[PDB]
């Protein structure tokens, strides 16, 4: 399936965003540091085959993987600053976002 | 795995030469096995075998044979030995300097 | 480089014995590269492509 | 744990020993699935 | 002394460029290729003898010797295309006539009908048409060969039944059956001789070649009698020591006759007959089959004529030709100056779908159906008389109003284009990084993340070691844990004996207990929200 | 870790024993390297009984 652009996202905390909008990309003007999400991406994965200890302790506090993986842009090491500009492209036949 | 056919992002892959050299071998290949079945007269036979004995040739190695038989890329086509000698190869390069 | 005349020596490590070639050559724009070369024997050649 | 590196003509039984089957077609893979 | 001489040269100076090698003698980028290791360490602006007497000894580029194989080779005149036409076909009236020379041939012939009026196959597909519209009238004819067989069968006791199993080949030589049914008796046929001449290799090589024979002494007994005991078993009185040897195989090559008197059954008539029938079949059919080689030899112009075109769309072209020559062959088999033709016309037809339909099918890395490929080359045509016709571009919407396709049916197609990159591609940098060098991997656990599970197997055994017997094996008998595993929940019911519906009681008992707070709450570590 | 294997329609000849400077199938057979290649390319024969 397509990958989707949300904020509700595998593993995210709510502060741990904190700089996403309803489309899931940072406000312009929020600074930025390392490891904060720019961008929310996530990627469909397919019945990963979990392990077990892992079925069993995912069993024992009710818990599942999702279908949707972590792919979620992010800044990288170190470097810190200032989200100035952000530009939405997307597909002509497509449709478009709330942000876009 | 040692001449993957790796994914590239946007829709596009990426292969080693040894998989297209392969592919060429085993069509010559082929085509030979057709020739013989058909009993065709034994000069196409007989220049499938010559094209045969070039493309493994210019397969376990590119130098000896006179043209390294390129591709759409205008660079010679990397065949096996090729894997193993010179300053790129895994001896020289990845067998003693690694990260 | 242009398409012209051009005289080159490459003083030494022709022969090996000191001798200093004199080797001319003219390259066109769209043709032959004709070369007049000496050999040590001071007996002027020529050559096509 | 080993000793002695050896090295030789292969014979075609030899090969043979080595793989699991036989490659006979030039098709790679699926261009629909990428099985 | 010339390369010799070159090659002393090389020894002497040390460094030799293309004035010398061009001016000291394809075969020329060979010879230099071969004087770089004497060692010389040529240029261009156990090996020193060895080479040498390989620059002692005096091009292999495919196609260069693919032209000079041809070069005996030229364009074959018309009409007498139109002979070897009819040599082809004279060859193929001998393999007609050698099949209805054997009678029991056209008596398979009457099964394969029979089958079909006993509906085992099409009426129309039996055979491919008569030479002559109804089946009735074929099958009939095919009837009349069943009765003009039987009329066939009161004769030979000889004079009029030679000519009377011909009457229905004459009648046979007028048909055109489905070569399947032709080649069955005829592969049938071909395993008729190789039955009968293996019989003889018991027979005489048993005798001519063990027993110190003479060819003489079989051939003057064997042919002239040939079937029964007088030419084999009358050979042990011969007044021979090597006459004597033949009692060992007596009982043994007797066999062989017996086999024989089988193949003369199983022929119908004497194998000498069965002999020169399909003897002369294989004898006209070589010439048959060496008229056709006569024709494909002057027929190659055509297709490097055909294939200059198919060139650069990755394929070898000597592959291209290859291909070529696979149509220009089964032509030879399909094309009938009956009509009154030339086969230059007709032969571009086979060897265009030779090289197009094999173009599509291995010209690439990963291989397409040609009905897509069928769909690409659609649309890079009509995206050319679009792009240079409205302007700028034809956009996958504007294909759509052009091909009324979907457009995501369309825009699937554009993205199966573009065959991968060669990973041995040279990145920038000038350090010669290879594009493969920087591909990672996506099978590799991530080395942190064994690190953590080999505490949770571990941590898990922790909450597992203070359980109950019961608790602690029944939740490693109901998870995966620590063997070949994950036995489901009858499967536990019958090993800890209790219940199906019980141990889901225990089960939930289980982890009730461990679902405390203070209690399990390593694995309160495992989870991060 | 698995290999897979090939059965050639035809024998062929390795270019490491053809075609390298010693030539091993060279001075394995008494004959010049040209001569192994003339066979081999489909040019004349070589006899054998
Ligand atoms: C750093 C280097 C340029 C420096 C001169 C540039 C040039 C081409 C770039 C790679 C390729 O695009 C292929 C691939 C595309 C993926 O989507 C992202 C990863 C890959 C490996 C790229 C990473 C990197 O950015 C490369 C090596
Ligand atoms: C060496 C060359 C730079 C020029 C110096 C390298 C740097 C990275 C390479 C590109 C990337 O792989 C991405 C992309 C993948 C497609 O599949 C094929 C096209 C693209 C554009 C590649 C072609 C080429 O090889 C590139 C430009």
């Amino acid at each position: 399936g397509p990958e989707e652009i949300t904020a509700d996202i595998p593993n995210v905390g709510e502060a741990a965003l904190s700089k996403l909008d309803e489309s899931g990309i940072v406000y312009i003007g929020a600074e930025v540091t390392g490891g904060d999400i720019l961008v929310g991406k996530v990627t469909p994965k397919g019945e990963t085959q979990l392990t077990p200890e892992e079925k069993l302790l995912r069993a024992i506090f009710g818990e599942k993987a999702s279908d949707v993986k972590d792919s979620s842009l992010r800044v990288p090491n170190g470097v810190s600053g200032t989200v100035i500009d952000v530009q939405v492209f997307t597909r002509d036949g497509v449709e478009k976002d709330k942000r876009a | 795995d040692l001449r993957p056919l790796v994914p590239l992002d946007g829709g596009r892959f990426a292969t080693s030469d040894l998989n297209d050299l392969y592919r060429r071998v085993i069509n010559r290949n082929n085509r030979l096995k057709r020739l013989l079945d058909l009993a065709a007269p034994d000069i196409i036979v007989r220049n499938e075998k010559r094209m045969l004995q070039e493309a493994v040739d210019a397969l376990l190695d590119n130098g000896r044979r006179g043209r390294a038989i390129t591709g759409s890329n205008k660079r010679p086509l990397k065949s096996l030995a090729d894997m193993i000698k010179g300053k790129q190869g895994r001896f020289r390069q990845n067998l003693l300097g690694k990260r | 480089r242009s398409p012209g005349v051009f005289f080159d020596s490459d003083k030494g490590k022709t022969h090996s014995s000191g001798k200093v070639l004199y080797n001319a050559r003219i390259i066109p724009y769209r043709g032959s590269w004709l070369d007049f070369e000496f050999d040590p024997k001071d007996n002027l050649f020529v050559r096509i492509d | 744990e080993f000793d002695a590196i050896k090295i030789a003509l292969a014979s075609p039984d030899m090969i043979r020993s080595w793989s699991f089957g036989e490659v006979k077609k030039p098709e790679t893979i699926n261009y629909r699935t990428f099985k | 002394s010339q390369l010799k001489l070159l090659v002393t040269r090389g020894k002497e100076q040390g460094y030799l460029t293309y004035a010398e090698v061009n001016d000291h003698l394809d075969q020329i980028e060979d010879i230099i290729q071969m004087i770089n290791d004497m060692g010389i360490q040529v240029m261009e602006e156990d090996a020193a003898e060895a080479a040498a007497q390989v620059l002692s000894s005096v091009t292999t580029d495919p196609v260069r010797m693919y032209m000079r194989e041809m070069g005996t080779v030229e364009l074959l005149t018309r009409e007498g295309e139109i002979d070897i036409a009819k040599r082809i076909e004279d060859g193929i009236n001998q393999v007609q006539c050698s099949v209805a020379e054997y009678p029991e041939a056209i008596t398979y012939l009457l099964e394969q009908y029979d089958r079909v009026e006993a509906e085992e196959a099409r009426l129309s597909d039996l055979i491919t048409g008569f030479v002559d519209i109804d089946p009735e009238l074929a099958r009939e004819k095919f009837a009349e060969l069943r009765a003009q067989y039987v009329v066939t069968r009161d004769t030979i006791k000889h004079a009029t039944a030679q000519e009377e199993i011909l009457k229905l080949s004459e009648v046979f030589k007028q048909f055109r059956l489905v070569p399947k049914q032709f080649d069955y008796l005829v592969n049938s046929m071909r395993v008729m001789m190789d039955r009968v001449r293996t019989q003889e290799r018991l027979i005489m090589k048993l005798c001519v070649e063990q027993c110190k024979m003479p060819k003489k002494n079989f051939i003057t007994l064997f042919t002239g009698n040939e079937t029964s005991d007088t030419w084999f078993n009358a050979a042990i009185a011969m007044n021979k020591p090597w006459s004597e040897k033949l009692h060992d195989v007596s009982e043994e090559v007797h066999r062989a006759l017996q086999k024989l008197q089988q193949i003369e059954e199983e022929t119908g008539l004497t194998i000498e007959q069965v002999k020169d029938i399909n003897r002369r079949m294989s004898i006209g059919e070589a010439k048959a089959r060496r008229a056709k080689k006569e024709m494909v030899e002057a027929n190659l112009r055509l297709v490097i004529s055909i294939a200059k075109k198919y060139t650069n769309r990755g394929l070898q072209f000597l592959d291209l030709i290859q291909e070529g020559n696979i149509g220009l062959m089964k032509a030879v088999d399909k094309f009938e100056y009956r009509r009154g033709y030339k086969f230059s016309t007709y032969a571009t037809w086979w060897i265009r779908q030779a090289i197009t339909r094999s173009i599509a099918d291995q010209a690439r890395t990963i291989r397409i159906p040609v009905h897509m490929i069928e769909t690409i080359n659609k649309l890079n045509r009509i995206s050319r008389q679009m792009l240079q016709e409205m302007g700028r571009e034809p956009t996958p919407e504007e294909l759509a109003e052009r091909m009324l396709m979907p457009e995501d049916k369309i825009r699937k197609v554009l993205k199966i284009a573009k065959e991968p990159i060669s990973m041995e591609t040279p990145i920038g940098d000038d350090e010669d990084s290879h594009l493969g060098d920087f591909i990672e991997d996506t099978t590799l656990e991530l080395p942190l993340d064994s690190a953590t599970t080999e505490s949770l197997r571990a941590a898990t055994h922790d909450v597992l070691a203070g359980l109950t017997a019961r608790e602690a094996k029944v939740l490693r008998m109901r998870f995966g844990i620590d063997m070949n595993t994950d036995y489901t929940l009858e499967e536990v019911g019958k090993q800890f004996d209790v219940t199906r519906e019980r141990i889901r009681q225990i089960e939930a008992k289980a982890l009730r207990k461990l679902r405390h707070p203070s209690r399990s709450e390593v694995l309160r570590s495992f989870l991060d929200d | 870790e698995r290999m897979g294997h090939i059965e050639l329609a035809s024998p062929t000849a390795h270019i490491w024993f053809l075609k390298s400077l010693p030539s091993r199938i060279g001075l394995l057979l008494d004959m010049p390297l040209r001569d192994i290649e003339r066979v081999l390319y489909f040019e004349s024969y070589v006899v054998i009984e």
